[PDB]
């Protein structure tokens, strides 16, 4: 199975360095190219770099051009991207993607790693329950004050989609995030179902299962 | 440095309806252009490679075209699922520039919200502060009011709204809008009313709760 | 020696860059074995013993019909050396002509990347002539016996058609199958007969001449070997043709191993972009003079598929280096029905049914086209 797996992604300080993976798994690494592109939140999308693992050739743009360093581990099947001197511009969504020799387009991109420069704190999340009559009932989890983003959640591991709202990230006045992930199910599966949260938070390391049951009222 | 000025930035739809997608290179690219798809908080997916061939995996209702610096991306038949932003790309003389986006958003029929709300948890309560919440689920066009009541009372300037975008599978919007008081100031007060004004309403729909009730 | 062979048509199986292999029965009694065509040779040799890389061999002890010679034979390669045990035994085709032949053996008791690991095939089927047949010319070559021993026209056809990745074609053997082809059969003079030599004219990539002199393409000389994969070129003539590819291919970043054919290079699988690539054209001497016809292959011919992972298309550049000449491999025989005419010393080209192509390209032998160098172009007697 073709997937790429980002990594490092964080808070880092204003000219501070970081350093970003690419696990490459269930595809010929050796034979396609690795591209390097990020995405601001709410802003377009914009290339930054190449790497030919077989063997690099390297490819930058001007923007990253002499702080931005492409790596390539073959043994690992991992490309990676040095970052330093990284201002607030440099805060976008780091996707890696496939790229075939040529045309030179990326045919499987990454889910992305968000990278965050800033001045302010790195702070975990607070996973809240949110429960409560009907066929359908809704259970949730409210997850917050943390920083910075992003925040991944799903339920019962992954086993269940059906019915699942994970809402925006809104940017609370306290410079903290906040947002909401809900789940409609039969009302008759409470009590012979287990429900739970898989909340993480990768900035923070932190990771929450919270179970959602309706109160004992 | 060339340049990809797509057009237009943002467009709505009916399903069924033939939506083309413009973009115009700042100089005579041959055919080297991309089309990308991309869902809101997903990875982006490759559409078109090389002007007009599909990628492996793409619909047939997927259509591109063009030359030099006038390209189209063309879907004939539109479909709920195709809700994203779509992105040309450059890339004869490999320095790859995308376009600005077009968000392509769905029209549908009027449907209305299902009206949830929710107490304070205890573990919350624990650490002196009360979030409320409340829960529009799946409804359609996206414009809805929430207004939140305290025994009857106005609140303003203590919630915030937080709306999804719209469903791939049916093209609804769900909206959460979270009240925030202290442990004290919400143990003072009994009715908590989370009213809901919707285009699908044919009156404005009012979910509340008695606290230290039930 | 023209007419419908239903019962050798599609009588070849193999892998991509493995070779065609053809099933012979060998001893009494007949063991069934996987041998691989090869024009390129002249001895007849299967492996003897087991092997890591083999599902089978021929176990001379099984067959009351072997004969020991109590000589042996060694055979340096480019590439794959094999070195054996000579002998006699009775030789026949199952999916080919109702005969029985005693032919020469040679029980390979050794060997250097010669075998292919998992290639399904045990031994190999020298088709060309004594001249090149180790030890020595006194060997007779297997279909040497076969027409000497048989009313087998002296004549035998390929139709390797491709598309590890499995593939399947035909060997007729006498005749001419006129289902395997359409259009006409240009023949080429088969210059001299200890390979399958020929002489190429001219060499174009998208219409555009090589600008080589006419006797760099056959230096020392250019045989058609269906027992080799890759379209091998000498030096000066690879060197020129792979720069000349480039400038028309748009691949500058293609890495530089892959034209040395090391690296391979992959798209997701029914995405790769032949449209990309050149077509290349390689003119051969004409029957009548100062005329010469061409084939014409597509990137679907001279890039090869390739671990390998079911969702991905990999190939390798299927044009490699040479020191001993130009080597018209399978690459070049495949989207062709290539006829051998031993009797009239000719080799016939044709586009087969099972010619490869695109909704854009296509596979094409065309003539006639003129050549005022001719049988000069050789360099070599």
């Amino acid at each position: 199975e073709v997937q790429l797996v980002e990594s490092g992604g964080g808070l880092v300080q204003p000219g501070g360095s970081l350093r970003l993976s690419c696990a490459a798994s269930g595809f010929t690494f050796l034979g396609y190219g690795i591209h390097w592109v990020r995405q601001a939140p709410g802003k377009g999308l914009e290339w930054v770099g190449w790497i030919s693992p077989a063997g690099g050739s390297t490819d930058y743009a001007d923007s990253v051009k002499g702080r931005f360093t492409i790596s390539a581990d073959t043994s690992k099947n991992t490309a990676y991207l040095q970052m330093n001197s990284l201002r607030a511009e440099d805060t976008a969504v780091y996707y890696c993607a496939r790229g075939p020799f040529s045309p030179w387009v990326m045919d499987y991109w990454g889910q992305g790693t968000l990278v965050t420069v800033s001045s302010a704190s790195t702070k975990g999340p607070s996973v809240f329950p949110l429960a409560p009559s009907g066929g359908t009932a809704a259970l949730g989890c409210l997850v917050k004050d943390y920083f910075p983003e992003p925040v991944t959640v799903s339920w019962n591991s992954g086993a269940l989609t059906s019915g699942v709202h994970t809402f925006p990230a809104v940017l609370q006045s306290s410079g903290l995030y906040s947002l909401s992930s809900v789940v409609t199910v039969p009302s008759s599966s409470l009590g012979t179902q287990t429900y739970i949260c898989n909340v993480n938070h990768k900035p923070s390391n932190t990771k929450v299962d919270k179970k959602v049951e309706p109160k004992s009222c | 440095d060339i340049q990809m000025t797509q057009s237009p930035s943002s467009l709505s739809a009916s399903v069924g309806d033939r939506v083309t997608i413009t973009c115009r290179a700042s100089q005579d690219v041959s055919t080297a252009v991309a089309w990308y798809q991309q869902k809101p908080g997903k990875a982006p997916k490759l559409l078109i490679y090389s002007a007009s061939f599909l990628y492996s995996g793409v619909p047939s209702r997927f259509s591109g075209s063009g030359s030099g610096t006038d390209f189209t991306l063309t879907i004939s038949s539109l479909q709920p699922e195709d809700f994203a932003t779509y992105y040309c790309q450059q890339f004869p003389t490999y320095l790859p520039t995308f376009g600005q986006g077009t968000k392509v958003e769905i029209k549908r029929t009027v449907a209305a919200p299902s009206v949830f709300i929710f107490p304070p948890s205890d573990e919350q309560l624990k650490s002196g502060t009360a979030s409320v919440v409340c829960l529009l689920n799946n409804f359609y066009p996206r414009e809805a009011k929430v207004q939140w009541k305290v025994d009857n009372a106005l609140q303003s300037g203590n919630s915030q709204e937080s709306v999804t975008e719209q469903d791939s599978k049916d093209s609804t919007y769900s909206l959460s809008s979270t009240l925030t008081l202290s442990k004290a100031d919400y143990e003072k007060h009994k009715v908590y009313a989370c009213e809901v004004t919707h285009q699908g309403l044919s009156s404005p729909v009012t979910k509340s709760f008695n606290r230290g009730e039930c | 020696s023209r007419g419908s062979f239903v019962e050798m048509v599609d009588n070849l199986r193999g892998k991509s860059g493995q070779g065609y292999y053809v099933e012979m029965t060998v001893g009494s009694p007949p063991q069934t074995l996987n041998i691989l065509v090869d024009t390129g040779s002249s001895n007849f040799a299967v492996g003897a013993a087991p092997h890591p890389f083999l599902h089978r061999y021929y176990q001379r002890q099984l067959s009351s019909t072997y004969r020991d010679l109590r000589k042996g034979v060694y055979v340096p390669y480019t590439q794959g050396k094999w070195e054996g045990e000579l002998g006699t035994d009775l030789v026949s085709i199952p999916h080919g002509p109702n005969v029985t032949v005693r032919a020469n053996i040679a029980a390979i008791t050794e060997s250097d990347k010669f075998f292919i690991n998992g290639s399904n095939w045990e031994g190999i089927l020298g088709l060309a002539y004594a001249e090149i047949a180790r030890p020595d010319d006194s060997l007779e070559p297997f279909f040497d016996s076969l027409v000497k021993q048989t009313h087998v026209p002296n004549l035998f056809s390929l139709q390797l058609c491709g598309a590890l990745a499995s593939v399947g074609g035909s060997m007729i053997i006498g005749g001419i199958d006129h289902s395997l082809y359409t259009g006409s059969l240009w023949y080429t003079p088969i210059r001299r007969e200890w390979y399958y030599e020929v002489i190429i004219v001219r060499v174009e990539i998208n219409g555009q001449d090589l600008k080589m002199d006419c006797k760099e393409y056959n230096y020392d000389k250019s045989i058609v070997d269906s027992g080799t994969t890759n379209l091998r070129l000498p030096k000066k003539v690879f060197e020129a043709a792979v720069k000349s590819i480039k400038a028309a291919s748009s691949t500058e970043k293609f890495p530089d191993g892959f034209w040395l054919g090391e690296q391979l290079v992959c798209w997701q699988a029914g995405t790769t972009p032949w449209n990309i690539f050149p077509v290349i054209s390689l003119y051969l001497m004409g029957e009548v003079t100062n005329q010469s016809f061409r084939i014409t292959i597509l990137p679907q011919q001279y890039l090869r598929p390739v671990v390998a992972t079911s969702q991905d298309d990999c190939y390798k550049f299927a044009i490699s280096q040479s020191s001993t000449g130009t080597v018209m491999g399978a690459v070049i025989m495949e989207g062709f029905y290539v006829v051998f005419d031993r009797a009239r010393k000719r080799i016939g080209f044709a586009v087969s049914a099972c010619h490869v192509h695109d909704e854009f390209r296509t596979a094409a032998v065309e003539g006639p086209f003129v050549t005022l160098d001719m049988e000069d172009c050789g360099y070599n007697i």
